[PDB]
């Protein structure tokens, strides 16, 4: 049954967070992360969205999705990211 | 059940029909039961079960009722386990001619008033193939007017048919064979409710004939053609292009 | 009786009409032109014209189907002497065709009931056994009375030979040069895997087929079929098969290199509005990629490779690779594997791999032998499957030696070679390439040499006449841009909107295109003006002399490189319908080029 | 291209991707695979189709199931001290999906 | 064929198509004489069945004889007694126009006396012949198919294609040995062709005088009781990795009387067979036609020389030099002949050569087969500008 939808209100944080953490990788870390991830956490959304059963995006459950995909790449890294555990917790 | 009702509604070709299906079933039950019994294909197998259920039940009839090497082996098996007109003073029965009819699929009333006919009047005889031919004849003529009403081509064809059956070339002879029967069978009152039914009358009808014959030039002798005939003629050449 | 039933049909022959038009009078009409000897059919078409067929037709079908045929004949028996009258001795039975999509009916939910009715259907396809015929009509002669006598059968593709006409049983000798057959094939069938229960193998069933119902099919297309569950010969019992009497395939599944070739008329005009406008190149960079942002000069190559290039030949063979070969380089993002997703929509008959091989997929020619008489057969090929066409590929950097080897080969003459122990094999490619990049830990080879990537530094600046380092370096508000470029794809349409009111505008869909595509790379005669000759010599050796000092510095060159803009130039004023070039073109071509000498130095 | 025990019947089976083209396929031991088992997941979780080109057969279908794997990790223990490619010896391009 | 079907049975047909595998020969009946040796007398009676005429004749269910009509013995006479070949073999498409991801579409066919030897595996086939189709399955006996679809026929064409050992084997006229001889008393000739071999590309001049003389190749000369010498001649080439070397290789290919083509690695069957040789007309083990073997005459197409491994260099050193091989297997021990000769291709480690560096060093091979092949012609693609200003010209002279 559900297909529910996002509405463009305030999404062009995605472009603003995206812009952020992007630049903050090369602040203290190797590698970069990518779009991939942000189709990814779309898609979470939409997830969470077919979860709730809801009729749409709602906005507070973005960051859920967003923050299982920063915690995701928090683990996957050196102990050099032990900065980017206080640099990108204001995302929570 | 399927099976059984067939073989048993298969004799005419009130409580007769129920205790035969009732006797038939226990019958076949009976003979499966144990163990004696064997080697019987079912091909067969419900023939003299029906003769002894006739037998059986109040009346019984020898006649019509068995129509052959096992057939005996059977019962008493059970039964413990428990040309045409040159042909001078030829002879014939009730199936024969039943044959010789039913081959035009004519009906069986019709058949049996043939054999009326004959074993009333089978006695001071030549050739009972010339009697039964006209018979069958003037059946035919008289019941197939409406197809040979609107088909010349079956006249043709029928009389052929007739003509081998008897195994002639010539065929006067049965020209003769229809109007000698035509003037002896002229005038029973069967014969004419027969006419009466099925309206030959000369094979024209009757509001018709009366004004052909009374004095009339009203009479409509149909050369011109009716109405619906056109009415589906013209379909024929609306599609002409093509 | 069955003569009422043969006119309730042959009305609707000629008295059944829709639109305003006749339909299958005209049908025949034409079919005997082409001299076809059958027609099509829909069964929907017969409901409401009369209801005294459909229902008897669907229980004893075989009582009712060659009258049918008898039927059809006799209307081309009228038609044919009356056109023969209009204008300008043998003429059998017609095969009928028809089709439904009433419904479709799984192999799972069959039983042993309504046998012998008609039932509808999925499945996939195996089988392309062997011509098997038989006979129609078939002369005899007794070898003792000498006794000619004639035998002729209708539909079974009942009875056998007469026992007697003393000349004993068997009298007979059967006669072939005056004799007739047919033929047919046993065409298999099995369910959609993905509608299986999780544990057992499937159960697959054979069919029957005729004259022009035949060869319609090779394997893996999906199709639709309608037949009659029919029989033949534990305990006692007899195999369950079908009788065809209906299919309907998919258009085109898998991309067919026998595809169309003549086109329609109504599509040459607006196809030669689109030659003379000034726009074609901008139009057709503002749409292969509608939702994706940025890479303009990336996406200003595709058009000059999937149209192409100058085949040429020469007298003693040495042939000119007509197309071009291509190589994206980069990292995540950067949408090196989404074109490549797509690619394969927007082309007509060209394929797709990953690295390796894939999955039961020979990047080359795969060569084994046949299930039956154990004999050789060229099976397959990554390569050859999209024989004149594109060929994407991600993952180059894990190649196998041997597999990398042929390819290799394919992108300088596009012809594989085979010689194993019996079978010798030149098959020809002719095919162009793109390719996709696996950069070792991403972004650092700029601060490094050219490679640094993969152990061939050799192959990538030589095989490669588009090559480039496809990266812009966080620049803190493109991320923003791209993000609001595509974001609004995923609801609110708003990318898709304007590419619709673009497409209203000046833009074009995926499918014009394609079949832009296709006239033009099977149509245009281009070449190049001597004018333009010196043009570019001029700017190959300044180049050379160039890089040789910054080269000679202790920090590729190519003949290829030279060779090659010959080629792209060609391309783009190709779209155009250029059977000649000038300098219009030839300035964007190293307009373009020069990202490659760019990424030369670094 | 398979056989069958009964009168020899091919049949086109396909992994348990092939099955759950709506749903999911699940495995353990993702590392223990030589080229093409790999390969094949691979080219799953990249265009979501299959391709084959043996045996006079020639198709593709849908592979747009959801995956789930798993696997050891060399030493028991995850080497906290390196990064996940160097430690484990998997290969990146189907790690990014 | 694979379109050749009911639609035209009995009417004549042309196939285009390969050979598969064959038929061993068998002389066979026409005629049983058998001999009256109380008298001086013979008795002579001959045979026919289906398959020597088209036209469906009485049937005649002979039997071998033993007796007379008197009741004398008998004896036979093989040896005037008359009998007769036959073959029968699989035909199915020419593999290059094939839809390629399907399978063949084979049909049987059946020949005479005159017109057997002339078959092989690997080998292109045209014919003329009949689809005729004969029996009776089904009809008159009892219980589905129908006939047995074959050929026979009344003439076959082979002829060549690239990669088969085997010639077009082009004519000549009068005119055309007035030109050759008009053409040979000219003193430029061998220059002129070399620069006219490949007119597309330039340079390499030197290069293709030698493909020249090696496609001319030496004479071959055997001993008396002795063992064989070699006329064979093979060339190798190293250098920089984007010269006319792998283009110079199709170049070659077309050009020769013969030809054969390889792409570099491959394994069991480069020149082998694997002697396994399914048959049901017996259990027997025989061989099929090798691939190296298949080049008797010509010249060979290697290249990717480096990525060769040492288990066929070894397998190749009689074969350059000695030219034949002789194998061991389990079934067989026989010798057959591989007088070929062949053109190689390098790419050598470091991308490029240079002279201040040794020659030797980069081409990473044993100077045996350094000395194996006859020549070793190097090439380089160090810089410079005027070396390419008229290269410029010539490859656009000729587009
Ligand atoms: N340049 C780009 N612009 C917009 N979206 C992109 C771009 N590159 C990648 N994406 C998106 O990010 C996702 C990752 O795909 P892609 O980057 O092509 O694969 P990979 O990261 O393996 O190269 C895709 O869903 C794609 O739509
Ligand atoms: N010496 C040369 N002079 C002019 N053109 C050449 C020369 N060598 C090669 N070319 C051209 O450049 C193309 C490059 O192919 P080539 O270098 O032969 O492939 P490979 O390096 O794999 O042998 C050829 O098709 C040919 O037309
Ligand atoms: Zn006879």
């Amino acid at each position: 049954k559900i297909y529910p939808k996002l509405h463009q209100m305030d999404m062009d944080k995605v472009s603003r967070v995206y812009a952020d953490l992007r630049r903050e990788s090369i602040s203290t870390g190797s590698f970069p992360i990518t779009v991939r991830h942000l189709e990814s956490i779309l898609r979470i959304a939409e997830s969470f969205a077919k979860m709730r059963l809801s009729e749409f995006v709602s906005s507070y459950d973005l960051d859920r999705a967003i923050k299982v995909v920063v915690d995701s790449f928090v683990d996957a890294q050196k102990v050099s990211v032990r900065r980017q555990l206080r640099r990108s917790f204001a995302i929570y | 059940q399927h099976c059984v009702a067939e073989v048993l509604r298969l004799d005419p070709q009130s409580g007769y029909l129920k205790k035969l299906t009732n006797a038939t079933s226990i019958l076949y039950n009976t003979s499966l039961n144990k163990v004696m019994l064997k080697q019987d294909e079912e091909v067969a197998r419900c023939h003299i079960c029906a003769y002894i259920a006739s037998q059986k039940m109040n009346e019984k009839h020898m006649p019509d009722l068995c129509y052959p090497k096992k057939a005996k082996h059977l019962m008493n098996l059970f039964r413990q386990s428990l040309s045409l007109l040159v042909k001078k003073y030829c002879k014939m029965t009730t199936e024969e001619i039943i044959r010789l009819c039913n081959d035009f699929e004519l009906p069986r009333e019709v058949a049996y008033k043939i054999v009326d006919e004959y074993n009333i009047n089978a006695s001071r005889l030549v050739c009972p193939w010339q009697l039964v031919c006209g018979l069958v004849l003037n059946c035919t003529f008289i019941v197939f007017n409406e197809r040979r009403r609107k088909d010349p081509r079956i006249d043709h064809f029928i009389v052929s048919k007739m003509c081998s059956l008897m195994l002639t070339s010539k065929v006067d002879d049965v020209i003769e064979c229809v109007k000698l029967v035509k003037e002896l069978i002229i005038g029973e009152k069967w014969f004419r409710d027969l006419q009466i039914r099925y309206d030959d009358f000369d094979g024209i009808r009757y509001d018709e004939i009366i004004f052909r014959k009374l004095g009339s030039m009203l009479q409509t002798t149909n050369i011109l053609v009716t109405d619906d005939q056109y009415n589906i003629w013209k379909k024929r050449i609306e599609m002409d292009l093509a | 009786d069955n003569t009422e039933i043969i006119k309730s049909f042959k009305n609707f022959i000629l008295e059944f009409r829709l639109d305003s038009q006749f339909i299958y009078r005209d049908q025949l009409r034409n079919n005997i032109l082409v001299k076809n000897y059958s027609l099509t059919v829909n069964m929907e078409h017969l409901i409401g014209y009369n209801e005294d067929i459909y229902k008897k037709l669907s229980d004893e079908p075989s009582d009712i189907i060659p009258l049918f045929e008898t039927a059809i004949t006799q209307v081309a028996k009228r038609i044919s002497i009356l056109s023969r009258a209009q204008s300008a001795n043998s003429l059998p039975t017609f095969q009928l065709i028809l089709n439904s999509n009433a419904n479709q009916i799984p192999l799972r939910d069959l039983d042993s009931e309504h046998v012998s009715k008609i039932v509808r259907l999925s499945g996939i396809i195996i089988s392309t056994s062997v011509l098997s015929s038989r006979a129609t009509y078939l002369s005899i002669m007794c070898r003792n009375c000498r006794h000619t006598t004639s035998i002729t059968i209708n539909n079974f593709n009942t009875v056998s030979l007469p026992r007697s006409c003393n000349c004993g049983p068997d009298p007979y000798i059967i006669i072939h040069e005056s004799s007739k057959f047919i033929d047919q094939q046993f065409l298999k069938l099995q369910e959609i895997p993905e509608l299986v229960p999780v544990g057992e193998m499937p159960r697959n069933l054979t069919m029957t087929c005729d004259r022009y119902l035949t060869n319609k099919v090779i394997p893996g297309t999906r199709v639709t079929i309608v037949g009659i569950y029919s029989i033949y010969n534990g305990v006692a019992i007899r195999t369950p098969y079908i009788k065809i009497l209906g299919i309907q395939s998919d258009v085109e599944t898998s991309s067919i290199w026998n595809s169309v070739t003549m086109f329609t008329e109504e599509e040459e005009e607006e196809f030669l509005q689109l030659s003379r406008n000034p726009k074609l190149y901008e139009i057709l960079t503002n749409s292969i990629a509608p939702s994706i942002f940025g890479n303009e000069d990336i996406k200003k190559a595709i058009v000059c490779l999937l149209m192409g290039g100058s085949k040429k030949i020469l007298p003693d063979g040495m042939r000119l690779r007509g197309d071009i070969n291509v190589l994206l380089l980069g990292d995540p993002g950067t949408a090196k594997s989404q074109l490549l997703k797509f690619v394969e929509k927007v082309s007509p008959i060209a394929v797709y791999t990953s690295g390796k091989g894939s999955s039961a997929a020979g990047l080359t020619a795969s060569v084994q032998r046949d299930p039956m008489t154990r004999e050789f057969y060229l099976e397959g090929g990554a390569m050859v499957l999209a024989d004149g066409g594109v060929v994407c590929i991600d993952e180059f950097d894990k190649m196998r030696d041997e597999d990398r080897v042929a390819i290799h080969e394919a992108m300088e003459q596009q012809t594989i070679s085979i010689a194993k122990a019996g079978i010798t094999t030149v098959l020809n490619s002719r095919t162009s390439v793109l390719a996709a990049a696996n950069p070792i830990y991403g972004r650092y080879d700029d601060l490094k040499s050219p490679g640094d990537n993969i152990d061939f530094q050799t192959t990538i600046l030589s095989r490669f006449d588009m090559i480039f380092i496809v990266k812009d370096d966080h620049n803190e508000e493109r991320d923003i841009s791209i993000a609001n470029h595509v974001i609004n794809i995923h609801t609110g349409n708003a990318n898709a909107m304007q590419n619709q009111q673009e497409e209203n505008g000046s833009e074009i869909s995926i499918e014009k295109m394609k079949r832009y595509i296709t006239y033009c790379r099977l149509k245009c005669a281009p070449r190049l003006s001597p004018q333009a000759a010196e043009k570019l010599s001029s700017n190959f050796v300044t180049i050379r002399k160039q890089l040789l000092i910054n080269e000679l510095e202790s920090t590729p060159i190519t003949i290829r490189q030279l060779e090659a803009i010959i080629r792209i130039t060609e391309s783009l004023a190709k779209l155009e319908l250029s059977p000649i070039a000038q300098e219009r073109h030839v300035d964007e071509a190293i307009r373009l080029f020069q990202a490659s000498t760019m990424d030369a130095a670094s | 291209v398979r056989k069958d025990p009964i009168t020899k019947e091919w049949t086109l089976e396909g992994g348990a991707l092939v099955l759950a083209d709506k749903g999911v396929c699940l495995i353990d031991e993702f590392d223990k695979m030589n080229d093409q088992d790999r390969t094949s997941i691979h080219e799953a979780m990249e265009q979501q189709s299959i391709s084959i080109s043996k045996a006079g057969i020639v198709t593709t279908l849908q592979a747009r199931c959801s995956i789930i794997a798993a696997a050891n990790p060399n030493g028991g223990r995850y080497n906290s001290t390196l990064p996940l490619a160097q430690n484990v010896s998997l290969t990146e391009p189907i790690l990014s999906r | 064929p694979r379109t050749l079907t009911a639609q035209h049975l009995n009417k004549l047909v042309s196939v285009e198509g390969i050979v598969t595998k064959t038929s061993l020969v068998r002389p066979k009946l026409i005629r049983s004489v058998h001999y009256a040796a109380k008298t001086g007398r013979f008795h002579y009676r001959d045979y026919t069945d289906a398959t020597t005429t088209l036209t469906t004749r009485i049937p005649t269910p002979a039997i071998y004889p033993t007796e007379d009509t008197e009741g004398n013995k008998l004896t036979t006479e093989y040896g005037y007694s008359t009998f007769i070949d036959h073959q029968r073999i699989t035909v199915q498409e020419m593999p290059e126009m094939a839809p390629a991801g399907q399978l063949p579409r084979s049909i049987d066919v059946i020949l005479d006396d005159d017109l057997v030897d002339k078959t092989k595996p690997g080998d292109r086939v045209n014919v003329v012949g009949v689809f005729k189709s004969l029996g009776a399955g089904g009809m008159n006996q009892s219980n589905l198919i129908g006939f047995k679809t074959l050929i026979l026929g009344n003439t076959v064409y082979p002829l060549h294609a690239r990669s088969t050992g085997v010639a077009a084997r082009q004519m000549l006229t009068d005119f055309d040995i007035r030109n050759i001889n008009k053409l040979s008393k000219k003193k430029d000739i061998f220059d002129i062709l070399s620069q006219s071999l490949a007119p597309s590309i330039y340079g390499h001049d030197h290069i293709k005088k030698a493909i020249l003389l090696m496609l001319m190749g030496g004479v071959e000369k055997n001993l008396e009781n002795g063992s064989h010498l070699r006329g064979d001649i093979n060339i190798l080439m190293v250098g920089d990795p984007s010269t006319a070397k792998s283009q110079l290789l199709r170049f070659v290919l077309n050009t020769a009387s013969l030809a054969i083509a390889t792409t570099g690695r491959g394994s069991s069957g480069v020149g082998l067979t694997a002697a396994v040789t399914t048959d049901r007309e017996t259990g027997e083990r025989r061989l099929e036609a090798g691939a190296m073997v298949l080049a008797d005459r010509g010249v060979v197409c290697i290249d990717e020389f480096d990525k060769m491994t040492d288990v066929d260099r070894v397998a190749i050193h009689e074969v350059m030099e000695q030219q034949t091989v002789t194998i061991a297997k389990a079934g067989i021990h026989t010798t057959l002949n591989a007088r070929c000769s062949v053109i190689a291709a390098a790419n050598p480690v470091f991308g490029q050569y240079d002279v201040n560096r040794d020659p030797h060093q980069n081409i990473a091979l044993p100077d045996s087969l350094l000395s194996r092949f006859d020549l070793l012609f190097v090439v380089t693609d160090d810089i410079n500008e005027i070396r390419d200003r008229s290269i410029s010209e010539h490859v656009l002279r000729t587009h």
